[PDB]
């Protein structure tokens, strides 16, 4: 994993970080299955072009590429609503 | 989820076979307490 | 044509997936509350 | 506006749901037509 | 046809004793856990 700096933002009315992309896997879906540990390494190099498009046009909003093995990298990172049980909710988001 | 490798996660669990009424429970690969896999744990079997 | 074949039970499926497969469709087997959500969204896989 | 489209009447069982649930809460668009946000001439319509 | 006596010993003696226990226990066994405000019963997973 990694530990991001998070910094706060405006057009974002949340907490953003502009070095990385964040990944989203739906809560019954293990990370770490060999079919989502491959989309987690190819996608790896989405962030240079997320970052270009962005620097391009500094009013863009979330950049999502969201694939057909349930996982979402959006761009810039910025923490989940609803983590899976660190609070007391469930988040049922599936990106498919 | 049938092998070992599959059954890594949680997953949800419904209260009273309501499907909005949901649970997190992390999966585990379970071995029932009384098994066939030695011949003392046959033999404990047959005798239950 | 898609083709659910829902719950627990002992009847036959031959027919169910030879509908599915010869029409250009496909064949779902939903037994829980759990494999609906996964199962009643992958027919976008075949329509695409 | 920011809120969902509503439809009907709401009607709840506060005596049908455990405390600790976590109840689903929605996903649908805010697809308001036209001629149900401002008031409905028949010139309206025909702008429309 | 010997086992008459025996059948008319055990028949008694169920009779008397749920006679017994209709005297003791009836309409105890009504009361139970729900949950605050609901009609939904409180238990533990593995608890009747």
């Amino acid at each position: 994993r990694i530990k991001p700096v998070f910094i706060d933002d405006a057009n974002f009315r949340r907490q953003v970080s502009y070095q990385h992309a964040a990944v989203h896997i739906p809560t019954d879906i293990y990370e770490g299955s060999t079919i989502v540990l491959n989309e987690l390494n190819w996608t790896s190099a989405l962030d240079d072009v997320f970052k270009k498009n962005r620097e391009e046009d500094p009013s863009l909003l979330w950049q999502v590429f969201g694939s057909a093995t349930g996982l979402a990298r959006y761009y810039p990172a910025s923490p989940w609503v609803d983590n899976s049980r660190t609070p007391n909710k469930i988040d049922l988001y599936d990106v498919r | 989820k049938m092998t070992e490798e599959e059954c890594r996660g949680y997953y949800y669990v419904y209260k009273d076979g309501d499907p909005t009424q949901m649970e997190l429970r992390p999966r585990q690969w379970i071995h029932n307490d009384f098994h066939f896999d030695n011949v003392l744990s046959a033999m404990m079997s047959l005798f239950t | 044509v898609f083709t659910f074949s829902v719950g627990q039970h002992n009847y036959d499926r031959g027919p169910i997936q030879w509908m599915a497969c010869e029409n250009k469709g496909y064949y779902y087997e939903i037994p829980s509350i759990g494999a609906i959500r996964i199962n009643t969204q992958e027919y976008l896989d075949v329509l695409g | 506006q920011p809120k969902p489209i509503g439809v009907g009447i709401p009607t709840i069982n506060l005596r049908k749901r455990r405390p600790n649930v976590q109840n689903p809460k929605s996903q649908e668009p805010v697809t308001l037509d036209f001629l149900d946000a401002e008031l409905e001439n028949d010139i309206k319509v025909e702008i429309r | 046809l010997p086992l008459f006596h025996i059948a008319l010993l055990v028949l008694f003696m169920v009779i008397i004793y749920a006679i017994i226990g209709l005297e003791l226990f009836k309409g105890k066994m009504h009361k139970t856990c729900y949950y605050i405000g609901t009609d939904i019963v409180a238990t533990v997973e593995n608890e009747k």
